[PDB]
């Protein structure tokens, strides 16, 4: 039904989970993965336990895994569809980046958010003239909306 | 066909391809004129991010259409 | 009073080059290039404009969109900052001869650059390249079959020849018998398999005929593409390698920008430049080499981050998803730098800014080219978006 890549991918998410982050597939799909990621130590989502889905798609693992956050988050890289600006720079996605990987990334994000373009993303325009508030809105966000949420 | 490639700087340059090029080919286009990698580079057409794997005709980018091409991306 | 009592040394040193142009990049930002600002605000107004909302107050909405634009802000185009530095150092009718010469490919040990590098002021043009293998495959038909339409960048495995579909649409021979692509084609028939990657290491070949077939497949199109050219240009650097007195005492000094990463302003404001600088002509040159011969991943990882990264992200620049898993290749190109024309050059940029964009201190300079960017991409708004 699956190829044995998916099926081993999945066995180690379950049995070495990454640190601080909650992966499990879906009872109804295989393909389906609910995602915790908990908020980094001394980021503003401290504290916070923000849930994501994960699906491969048809091509996986020649495609890159879709993401989206499904808690609320005030964060420069995420938009309000909650997609995520990743992305490997300067090369493109390959079969040597697996699932563990994606989830890896966003949780950097979370410590370390890179600019965005201000234009169609007002969160990144606070980030950037005004950090310190921004700061202190993800940390309102984090408490009302990833908190006590699981 | 020719197409228009315009940056910021208001500089233009001329392009020829056809229809089945792919944005790959055409950002390799602009590198033998400009010396800019094709990881270096957005191009942009009405306002619509053209991803590397499609096709000028998938777009439907016709003779002395105007590409933007970005030089500063963040995210 | 010591203005007419003294003077100074008339002769132009490389190093005098080196220091005004990181002097000037660092203060003045995209004004070094020499664009008036209301260019800027013009093109800018027209990639922007979709962005303003269409109802309410026109004037608010549009001082909205002026005031978060960034487009005074310099490119963190590789490419784009290397066509900079050498319009401001070779001017642009050197520049342009530059830009027509031949990239060399970088040797095993770099010798062919050591051996490049006369004891003159010199300009390095770097360009690096990546390897864009094929990395999925496809059991087709040849009734079915068409280059044209197909994808590119891709195998495609027939009952009787296998074949890449290069990036430009080229079909190109693997050298297989069609005795053994009827084996591979007719053993591959679970569906998920008609259409997968080449290199799954999760495939045992001892498991079955269609997993046997596929790492066999796999094993061919590695050995074959190795004789193929799919190099696609990923990086671009400049190196600044100024006239010294002695061999023992020659410096460089590499100038970059960085796709969605960091400017040329933020590489100088962190001194990196400077830091590079500190390994010698060698040492940089043999972990440039390096980049280009190892086939580790965490060794290029590593090396790539110590070069290219920005200032400070050296151990984070190429982990995760930026793991460097493709080779790599190093070209470069070498010219004479003239210090009295660069300066020159320097000087005149500088006489563009502080007539057109006056001001007490850099950080007000730009202030007010910025302002007169915003002013006229707000004429050109308030024009565009009378029409509903």
């Amino acid at each position: 039904g699956l190829p044995r890549r998916i099926i081993k991918e999945t066995q180690r998410l379950l049995a070495e989970p990454v640190p601080g982050i909650k992966a499990e597939p879906d009872e109804s799909n295989a393909r389906y993965f609910h995602v915790v990621i908990a908020g980094p130590q001394d980021s503003p989502f401290e504290g916070g336990t923000f849930k994501l889905e994960l699906f491969l798609p048809e091509e996986y693992p020649m495609a890159a895994p879709k993401v989206r956050f499904m808690t609320k988050i005030y964060h420069p890289n995420v938009d309000k569809l909650g997609r995520i600006c990743l992305d490997i720079l300067k090369d493109k996605w390959s079969p040597a980046l697996q699932i563990r990987t994606v989830l890896l990334s966003i949780q950097a994000l979370l410590s370390a958010p890179n600019p965005d373009d201000p234009l169609a993303n007002d969160v990144a325009e606070q980030w950037k003239t005004n950090e310190a508030q921004a700061i202190e809105t993800a940390r309102a966000w984090t408490r009302l909306y990833a908190m006590n949420n699981i | 066909m020719q197409i228009f490639v315009k940056t910021l700087t208001g500089k233009t340059i001329t392009l020829e391809v056809e229809p089945s090029d792919t944005i790959e080919n055409v950002k390799a286009k602009i590198q033998d004129k400009e010396g800019i990698p094709p990881d270096q580079q957005r191009l942009i057409f009405a306002g619509k991010q053209l991803e590397d794997g499609r096709t000028l005709s998938d777009y439907n980018i016709q003779k002395e259409s105007t590409l933007h091409l970005v030089l500063r991306l963040r995210g | 009073p010591l203005g007419s009592m003294t003077t100074s040394k008339l002769e132009k040193t490389g190093l005098h080059v080196h220091e005004k142009i990181k002097h000037m990049v660092k203060n003045y930002g995209t004004m070094i290039t020499g664009i008036p600002a209301e260019i800027l605000g013009q093109n800018e107004a027209e990639i922007s404009v979709g962005y303003v909302k269409k109802m309410g107050n026109m004037k608010e909405n549009i001082a909205e969109v002026v005031r978060k634009s960034e487009m005074t802000q310099p490119t963190n185009s590789a490419g784009k900052a290397s066509n900079e530095v050498c319009d401001l150092l070779l001017g642009t009718e050197g520049a342009s001869e530059f830009e027509k010469s031949s990239y060399q490919v970088l040797s095993g040990d770099g010798s062919n650059l050591k051996g490049s590098l006369p004891n003159k002021n010199l300009l390095v043009r770097v360009e690096m390249d990546r390897f864009n293998a094929p990395q999925k495959y496809q059991k087709i038909k040849r009734e079915e079959f068409n280059p044209e339409t197909a994808e590119k960048n891709k195998i495609y495995l027939l009952e009787d020849q296998l074949v890449y579909l290069d990036i430009f649409g080229k079909v190109i021979d693997l050298g297989q018998t069609s005795d053994t692509c009827h084996r591979l084609f007719n053993a591959i028939t679970t569906p998920f398999y008609q259409n997968y990657i080449l290199y799954d290491e999760y495939i045992d070949p001892e498991e079955s005929a269609e997993e046997a077939a596929m790492f066999e497949m796999g094993e061919i199109v590695k050995a074959k593409m190795k004789n193929i050219d799919c190099w696609t240009a990923t990086h671009s650097f400049t190196i600044f390698v100024p006239e010294s007195d002695s061999e023992d005492t020659r410096t460089l000094y590499p100038y970059q920008a960085y796709w969605t990463s960091h400017t040329l302003q933020q590489w100088f404001s962190g001194d990196k430049d400077e830091k590079l600088s500190r390994l010698g002509i060698d040492g940089y040159i043999e972990k440039l080499a390096l980049l280009g011969t190892t086939t580790d991943s965490k060794i290029r990882s590593s090396i790539y981050g110590e070069l290219f990264s920005p200032p400070g992200k050296e151990h984070v620049f190429c982990t995760g998803m930026n793991e460097k898993f493709s080779p790599l290749r190093v070209k470069f190109k070498v010219t004479e730098v003239n210090p009295e024309i660069a300066l020159q050059n320097l000087e005149e940029v500088q006489e563009f800014i502080d007539t057109n964009y006056p001001g007490e201190n850099a950080k007000d300079q730009c202030e007010l080219y910025k302002i007169k960017a915003q002013e006229a991409m707000t004429k050109q708004l308030e024009m565009r978006l009378l029409i509903e």
